[PDB]
């Protein structure tokens, strides 16, 4: 099926790191795989506009190590879905963790962010770049770094932010001018709230919408590679967003944050930090580690409040 | 001699058009002239600070035609100035009927508004805009008119309304990135309840005091037409307001009024011609001294009436008569609220000679219809599909006016039934049908976000709504639909050849399939009445190959499911609706598809 | 129709000014749209690779009078392209006239240029700067021009000049730290001579393919923009360039030139079709650039022409007139430069007074007396003071540039340091000296590249300049003054006022010791310039001043970090409440040798 025995068993171990392969929503030229992982549930089913956001066309089947899966016909790039989940008496839409781009369907300024299928597909041209990259022996190199945020840094238009493909060419062009090594973009991981810089992160897999597409930002990448410059991502693996329909109580029980109710008080944050104890949230945040380095060609990650892990 | 006698002359045959010219106060470095017309006055004075106010000082000389006339050495711009008129033992002061601008002395218009002595002296910058205004012309081009009352629009802070320059950038920013055509203004001439919205009228050639001088005014409209927007002026010259210094028994008798039961008393006398002077004058007033392109009459039922009254129809012949022959491609348009025919048709062919007549048949067929259930619009199918049968009678324009959203009537948002995405999804196919359908658009202001509220003129709109988004998207649809509009000539000729019938019998399933023409152009509407989306819906259409989708109601950045066909529609020749080609296609819920052939 | 009848009505009337919206190559998404004027012409074709060069392919129809208009689809952006126009028993080829970009096909200009379909879409980020700029209102504001050859500047490899993009970053880091307003650029359109320097044009509607593609000199425009600079461009409506292939007999006929018989390079003002292209491409480089400015050179070539008997070219003047009226009609906030060497009245004059219609001219007067007083030695400068005195007069007539430019520099002239008399550490204090006056003399400022530093030699096109200079102190000193005087420019406003009003003199009667002393002042502000021209040093002198109190020594010519000697007055100077120069008040100040000296009251 859509997983093998080999992928059951590696997420039981804690050892999927590179789970997105088979997580969240996979298209296919007729139709898209949906793989999330919620294994304190009775019922899980997508909804999308690809079935009359009927929940009971297409529940999913339970797998083994809690992972559920199924395959949607007419189900295409660019539809908006949604989980529904079912623990007992309650049930829920929820977003997706794994989700590869997140949207508000609204366009408002406040709005839900709707997971959407997409195609992560795109050609690179850093070649040089990757070859001659230098990570630990930089130690003895200089490295310089402009910390960074997209919307914050210029303006197109008043109140209007650059794309990630706009910001290109004159953010390129600043720090090769002021000569900075790297940039250091604070979390272009999506997050609800604008105002909390991207710390607060509902979709780790997916690049912020205010930018614009994935290929937008790893077009941004490649081109400062081009350019020679590195780009750092800040990673927020200390905890997650607040956001109802997002990782909080995803199975309609705790499974991301810890389940003893005591160790959950936690001064910097409480009830939202991840429970490193699970083998699903390693894979989970250890996966999203690799994933940006991989597809987006990441040149290196930064852990902020590392003393509240 | 400050009148010439052939302004006398004028004047007697009810021919003096350009009276203004003439009458009222008329600013001079030394002084200021006079001119007021009083027939029954034993004598005319003008008090002011220039003479203490004292009535022996500066009396007028009576000349022909109870035209009366002074100079004043001394009276100023910017002064107050007032009419004594003495009828035999009485005497009574007056406000100047042809008062270029008016303010309140005690600060309050409902106390006292008083007559301020102005120059209209203004350099205009909209040259390149009235060299191509159309009009009569826009028959065939898209009139999409966004109704305004400037006050209610937006607000600096709460209870203090825009000045007329201060409102020019915010309304055309606006009314652009929307796509309207042009705005119409509710009556911007001098009134002393604000709560009138400005229909009782006192200063017929003031522009109201509340958003600034005469000049600021011309400086919106000028900087509206070259941002190429068009301004259309609310008009009332069926009725004059009851205040007791303003036009009511002017002269110590009866002089504007009848020598109506909605307005007894305060009803224009059309049968004087010094009357007719006054009300065509000030029509020509507004088009000449303020560049407006388009002034708009309301009940006209009222003068027609009382049975009918041909003092006001020959009155409202010779008006429109009268606009288009000074002004060529100005536009006039009409709401009358009973069926009297050739409104919009010429007066050489015994219509009453405006261009456009507001479609009020339309308005309350459609809202009726809307207003229903889904589930009983079954039932009502009629009343939706017969409004073509009505639809070609005149020149129209589709009306969604302020009047429908006063008085308990509801908000349009309000009108629509079921929950909120319901209520969404009916606001944008009931726009996406009036857009469709034969006629020119009017929606008045906070219909395109669909605010809840009631149009309340003391409060500024509910913008904060645009913030959320099932109203976001419905301001969406509409600058959307009119993108369509301007784009598409299939939609410019709302002709009966313009539009041909797909499929109207669909009663069970409550959908209609139309098509808008212009030659090579057709534009295919397909309405889906009911929250049950349709699949395997085929559709007639003439031509056959490759069809796409134009517009989609339903689509999510709307508020919608997004249920669609988006575009790559082929159609397939098997015979559907006496058609030599179908379309098979989903009917999203409560929404409107709009499909043209590919090219 | 490619051509509305009111398109053709205008390209008559010779008010189409938007006729590059219209004619040249216009791509479309299956094909190009070609419009060519040729009014003699019994036949039009394009030829190209996108029909095998085949002459019936695709003839173009006449639209209206001499206006040809065709579509040819498969003709796409890139793609070169060519006219050929029959005149009866003859044919010839020729290249679009309103090319937007142009390209070599052998590789080298000057064996063949070539149209190129071209697209202009560009995505710009100077909003801020547009609305910024004053143009008409720069006249009150500091204008400092740094005037540029792109190829001759900075070579990335012996011989290669910098690319468009390549130029952008180097060149604004560089205009900025020394403080220059704008930069004016050498004719960018397309040229075949690069050794003409730009001003035998070919292609004006094409920027020259030799820095790149036209979305990069519009990326560099941009740039600059960005960093707060403003660029001028040289334009050149006098003459075009000789080259059989185009322009010159583009009918077969005489189309640009005059039909009556750089003689026969001159474009004829007469024809309506004549000044439709010129007043365009004026506008096209405003509109489609974002130029700021346009420097028209040898403008008095244009006014003269050597019963009627008369040498002003009127056709010419009345030309100059409209082209002047469109660009501040169309844009308000261009700027508009003319250099006549002729005592023109009223250049800088507007239209409705009877003048040419300029913003600022070039005081070629001054630049003449200012350097021919400089050479002359300082035992020698007694016997000329008039000639630095007497440039005050005539200060005024013009709102007026002080212009040092690559065509004082060049032809056996010598670099401006040449040109200055002495030893080194003197013609470093001579060259001073000369910034010095001329940025304390009234009207807007102009150097060319190198004359920052005070390069040895002259002006070389096929050369980068002497970077290498810029290790010996003296070259860093001279560029380390620029840098000063434009500072104290940008921000005392007695400098910006260059009317009679921000001018006073001191004293100009110092023969002798050929020394001069004036005053800067608008409003309450004065500066006071006092100048020594002789490198025999000063002590005592003392110079009037209106107000009493301490003063101030704002720059000092001589200090050591121009290269100085270093003597100087210490900074606090204190004024005598005794009378000297008709003055309440006087400052005893030392003039230190070849030096001079910008004090301030207290404030």
């Amino acid at each position: 099926s859509w997983l093998t025995e080999e992928d059951i068993r590696r997420w039981e171990s804690g050892t999927f790191y590179d789970s997105y392969r088979k997580l969240g929503a996979h298209p296919d030229e007729e139709g898209t795989w949906f793989c999330v992982w919620a294994p304190h549930a009775d019922a899980v089913s997508v909804l999308g506009a690809f079935n009359n956001w009927d929940p009971e066309a297409h529940q999913l089947e339970r797998y083994g190590a809690g992972l559920w899966a199924g395959y949607v016909p007419g189900a295409l790039p660019g539809h908006a879905y949604k989980y529904r989940i079912r623990h007992g008496f309650y049930q829920a839409d929820k977003t997706d963790p794994y989700a590869f781009a997140m949207e508000p369907p609204t366009g408002s300024p406040i709005e839900g962010l709707a997971s959407i299928i997409t195609r992560l597909d795109y050609t690179w041209h850093d070649d040089a770049w990757m070859q001659r990259r230098k990570g630990p022996a930089s130690l003895y190199e200089p490295v310089s770094i402009y910390e960074v945020h997209l919307g914050s840094w210029r303006h197109k238009q008043p109140g209007v932010s650059f794309s990630y493909r706009e910001i290109a060419e004159p953010l390129a062009d600043y720090v090769q001018d002021l000569g900075f090594t790297h940039v250091e973009l604070l979390p272009i991981m999506e997050h609800p709230y604008y105002g909390s810089w991207g710390y607060q992160v509902v979709g780790y897999y997916a690049p912020t919408f205010r930018y614009g597409t994935p290929q937008d930002l790893m077009y941004l990448i490649d081109y400062l590679h081009q350019r020679g410059i590195g780009v750092i991502l800040d990673w927020v693996p200390s905890h997650f967003a607040a956001d109802p329909q997002g990782l909080v109580y995803f199975d309609g029980t705790t499974l991301f944050e810890y389940d003893d109710p005591r160790m959950r008080h936690h001064p910097d944050w409480g009830t939202y930090v991840f429970d490193y104890n699970k083998p699903g949230v390693r894979n989970f945040l250890i996966s999203n580690a690799l994933f940006w380095l991989d597809y987006y060609h990441v040149d290196g990650l930064r852990v902020d409040a590392v003393a509240s892990m | 001699s400050w009148l010439t006698e052939e302004d006398i002359r004028r004047w007697e045959s009810g021919t003096f058009y350009d009276s203004y010219r003439k009458l009222g106060a008329h600013p001079d470095e030394e002084g200021t002239w006079f001119c007021v017309w009083a027939p029954h006055a034993d004598a005319v004075s003008v008090l002011g600070a220039f003479n203490n106010w004292d009535p022996e000082a500066h009396q007028l000389e009576r000349y022909g035609a109870g035209l009366w006339a002074g100079y004043v050495p001394g009276a100023l711009p910017g002064h107050a100035y007032k009419y004594r008129i003495r009828h035999g033992f009485y005497q009574a002061d007056k406000t100047d009927p042809y008062a270029f601008a008016m303010e309140p002395p005690t600060g309050s218009p409902i106390e006292g508004l008083a007559s301020i002595i102005t120059r209209l002296d203004y350099t205009w910058h909209d040259d390149a805009w009235m060299q191509r205004r159309k009009g009569p012309a826009s028959l065939y081009e898209p009139v999409s008119i966004y109704e305004v009352h400037l006050g209610s629009w937006r607000h600096k802070q709460p209870g203090v309304s825009f000045s007329y320059r201060e409102i020019a950038e915010p309304l055309a920013d606006y009314v652009q990135d929307l796509g309207f055509t042009h705005v119409e203004l509710l009556p911007i001439m001098e009134h002393p309840y604000y709560g009138s919205w400005g229909y009782q009228v006192v200063g017929y050639y003031a522009p109201t005091f509340r958003y600034g001088t005469p000049q600021d005014l011309m400086y919106l409209i000028d900087y509206l037409h070259q941002r190429g927007i068009g301004v259309i002026l609310d008009w009332v010259p069926s009725h004059f307001a009851a205040d007791p210094q303003g036009l009511v028994y002017f002269d110590g008798t009866t002089l504007f009024e009848y020598d109506h039961p909605d307005w007894g008393t305060y009803v224009f006398d059309y049968n004087k011609p010094g009357v007719r002077n006054f009300l065509i004058s000030n029509a020509l007033f507004w088009l000449d001294y303020y560049h407006v392109d388009g002034l708009r009459v309301d009940a006209v039922a009222s003068m027609l009436y009382r049975r009918e009254n041909l003092e006001a129809i020959d009155f409202i012949k010779k008006f429109n008569e009268t606009v288009y022959l000074h002004f060529p491609e100005a536009i006039t348009i009409a709401e009358e609220s009973t069926a009297w025919p050739g409104v919009s048709a010429p007066t050489y062919n015994n219509g009453l000679g405006f261009l456009y007549k507001w479609n009020m048949g339309w308005m309350h067929d459609t809202l009726d219809y809307m207003r229903r259930d889904p589930v009983h619009r079954k039932y009502h199918h009629d009343t939706l599909t017969f409004s073509l049968w009505y639809a070609f009678s005149e020149h129209y324009i589709l009306p969604l006016s302020h009047d429908e959203v006063v008085h308990g009537k509801g908000s349009l948002w309000t009108k629509m039934p079921g929950d909120d995405w319901q209520k969404a999804a009916n606001l944008r196919l009931l726009y996406g049908h009036m857009w469709g359908h034969p006629g020119k658009k009017l929606l008045f202001m906070g219909g395109e976000f669909g605010q809840h509220h009631e149009w309340n003129h003391d409060t500024q709109l509910e913008w904060h709504l645009l913030d959320q988004p099932y109203h976001r998207g419905i301001q969406a649809w509409v600058r959307d639909l009119n993108h369509l509009y301007r784009t598409h000539p299939a939609l410019w000729h709302d002709g009966p050849e313009g539009f041909e019938w797909i499929d109207f019998n669909d009663r069970d399933q409550s959908v209609i399939c139309y098509l808008r023409k212009h030659t090579d152009r057709l534009l295919l509407f397909v309405l889906n009445f009911t929250p049950v989306p349709r699949e395997h819906y085929r559709v007639g259409v003439p031509i056959g190959g490759p069809w796409r989708e134009v517009l989609n109601s339903d689509a999510v950045a709307y508020g919608g499911s997004g249920m669609g066909n988006f575009g790559r529609v082929e159609a397939v020749p098997e015979s559907w609706h006496g058609r030599p080609f179908h379309l098979e296609l989903t009917l999203p819920p409560l929404a409107i598809l709009i499909l043209e052939p590919e090219s």
